[PDB]
């Protein structure tokens, strides 16, 4: 019903101010990263290596388009404090900045026909469309706690299937400026996943033991459902270049991190998350 | 002994709990003093400025370490954080380690995996056995 | 289903133009040094201080509404995927606007002054009424009426309060606070144009019958919001004797809101001749 003017001089949760300060202090635009210097590096990639990168980037763009246009805004009614709502508007905006930065890279490095083929791929790829349907279903549904689990899994897990590639190129001294751009995105996602997962835990404290158990089951069920689908998405993309086994390690590595954002203990063992150290050095 | 700090999210607090070692917490509000030596476990918090002083150390920790009596008995620092923060990954330990004479013992992410708890227990035990 | 946004093929370059302007004008309240106004602020009457704080709190409510509810409610009615991206920026910048007022309060006012100011916004029938009106259409179903209500908010409802900081600036008082408000007005101007622009494009997709119904709606909603704002204005400005001019400013901005929606101006020029000192404060 009625809305009240936001008073930032009375915070119900100091974390809202902390997250707001970090996110707004990290404000950036794609024009800030000079991707033009990557033109030589880009030309050294195979047609397939170029295609792999453009598709991975288009997949990241969709997750950003979804999270900014639907995800963050759908979290606003489930806020615990009016400042949480303000933080969410920033997330929604920065997601649009993230999605635009990929069109910036495309404009500087790729041709129009290459870009059209990349976007056409995202429309027809069943695995990419499937993971979008899964989170969108919970975003647009009800059950506020389940929505936050799906959102946290998006910020801390779904993205990193594609974040691997720009780190891979950086480890090979290729597309280094683009990697700087993507690093700015990852820095924002970390805070987004931390904040939404933090609020999820705050909401968990307000429900009964039965509901709490139902949600732990839900998180594991949705994680494996999303993971089983992500491995398909990963295989089709990285099997050509032979990176699938390592991307899968990276997937399990961040899946554990996504779980901890939701207050849950890590799930995958060390022997399944030992991603190649060259990729972590790029992080 | 162990002295740890954790914000309201308590990712670091829950890690120290899994450790099982008795430890004292740096309160979110107010100052405290310690008697026996200790190792410090704190998370890393950038604030829009980024670019790794520059902070990264919780203000409650800065107050606790600004205490001459408390800083004198500091022996080591273990920093928590998240690798998705690029060069800022656990930089709070770099700040505490560099701005003091203590060494940088360990880094872990969020609540830490089962491997982190086992790693800190054995490492901290052999560390205390060294001081002698 | 959702498709990844491709900024290299815009169905409407206006989306890219507005995005560039809005993001290029990014600002935060920490950028304006309001502390320099502490001497100036101390020169105001207890009533002048209360008047200024309430007017600011009223603006804070409009921003809280427009950022958390208004802008986001426009996203499903977007014509292009880039329009949606623009709307997220508006939603965020609105939160920045509402935050900047808490910044001014923190530097100039006391805690008791701030609580009393916010308590007023809760009990004031006219402020609550204009919020109820726009929220009704924001949360409703008719998307074209939602855009009309939003434009009237961006181009009309706000300027009832924008008058005061410009008044102080014209009297060499609270000049740094005025600089903050000017940064806010810079964004509002673009918002009203953009949303009104999209309203006009949406008008082209319906039949003449629907278009006629919406023109009737716009004048009827404008009449309701204006009559409500004059009550809001009198109760606030009657003490200092500024009501007659704020009403001039109201008709001045009401015309601007109408034209943003593609409709003809309503009040004649002899009814919108606001004191030039106030118009000079709005411009560099
Ligand atoms: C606003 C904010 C800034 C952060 N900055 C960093 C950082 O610069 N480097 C890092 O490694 N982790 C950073 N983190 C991650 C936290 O250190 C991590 O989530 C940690 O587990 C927090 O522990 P706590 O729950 O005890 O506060 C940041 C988290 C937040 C919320
Ligand atoms: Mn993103
Ligand atoms: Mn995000
Ligand atoms: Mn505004
Ligand atoms: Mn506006
Ligand atoms: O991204
Ligand atoms: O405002």
């Amino acid at each position: 019903d009625r809305v009240s003017a936001i008073n930032w001089n009375r915070l119900q949760d100091e974390k809202d101010a902390e997250v707001w300060d970090r996110l707004t202090g990290n404000f950036w635009l794609p024009e800030k990263v000079p991707v033009s210097n990557d033109i030589p590096s880009w030309g050294t990639l195979t047609a397939g290596e170029k295609q792999l990168t453009m598709r991975v980037f288009t997949g990241l763009t969709m997750l950003d388009t979804i999270q900014g246009t639907v995800g963050a805004v759908s979290l606003i009614p489930d806020a615990l404090t009016p400042h949480e709502e303000a933080v969410l508007t920033n997330i929604a905006f920065m997601e649009s900045v993230h999605a635009k930065s990929y069109s910036q890279i495309f404009s500087t490095l790729c041709s129009t026909a290459e870009i059209d083929d990349a976007f056409r791929w995202s429309e027809e790829n069943r695995n990419l469309q499937r993971k979008a349907e899964i989170v969108l279903q919970y975003y647009r549904g009800d059950e506020p706690l389940k929505r936050k689990v799906a959102s946290t899994l998006l910020e801390s897990f779904l993205f990193y299937s594609g974040f691997y590639l720009p780190m891979y190129w950086s480890s090979r001294a290729k597309l280094t400026n683009t990697a700087d751009m993507i690093r700015l995105i990852i820095r924002d996602e970390a805070v987004h996943g931390y904040y939404i997962g933090y609020k999820f835990q705050r909401g968990l404290a307000l429900v009964d033991d039965v509901t709490r158990a139902e949600l732990k089951d839900y998180t594991y069920e949705l994680l494996f459902e999303l993971y089983d689908n992500e491995v398909e998405y990963t295989q089709d993309l990285y099997d050509e270049v032979g990176l699938t086994e390592d991307v899968k390690k990276f997937l399990r590595y961040n899946a554990n991190k996504a779980l901890m954002n939701l207050g849950y203990e890590a799930l995958f063992p060390r022997d399944e998350t030992d991603v190649n150290p060259a990729i972590l050095s790029a992080l | 002994s162990l002295v740890y700090f954790s914000s309201v999210s308590e990712n670091t607090h829950r890690f120290v709990q899994k450790l099982g070692i008795p430890a004292t917490r740096i309160p979110l509000h107010g100052r405290i003093e310690v008697d026996e030596p200790y190792v410090l476990i704190l998370p890393t918090y950038g604030g829009g400025r980024a670019n790794p002083a520059g902070g990264y150390v919780p203000k409650q920790v800065i107050a606790f370490l600004n205490n001459d009596h408390n800083r004198a008995q500091l022996r080591g620092v273990i920093a928590a954080g998240n690798t998705n923060f690029g060069a800022e990954f656990c930089y709070a330990g770099d700040v505490v380690s560099r701005k003091c004479s203590v060494p940088y013992l360990y880094r872990f992410e969020l609540m830490g995996t089962e491997d982190d708890v086992a790693a800190v227990r054995t490492g901290l035990a052999e560390f205390w056995k060294e001081q002698t």
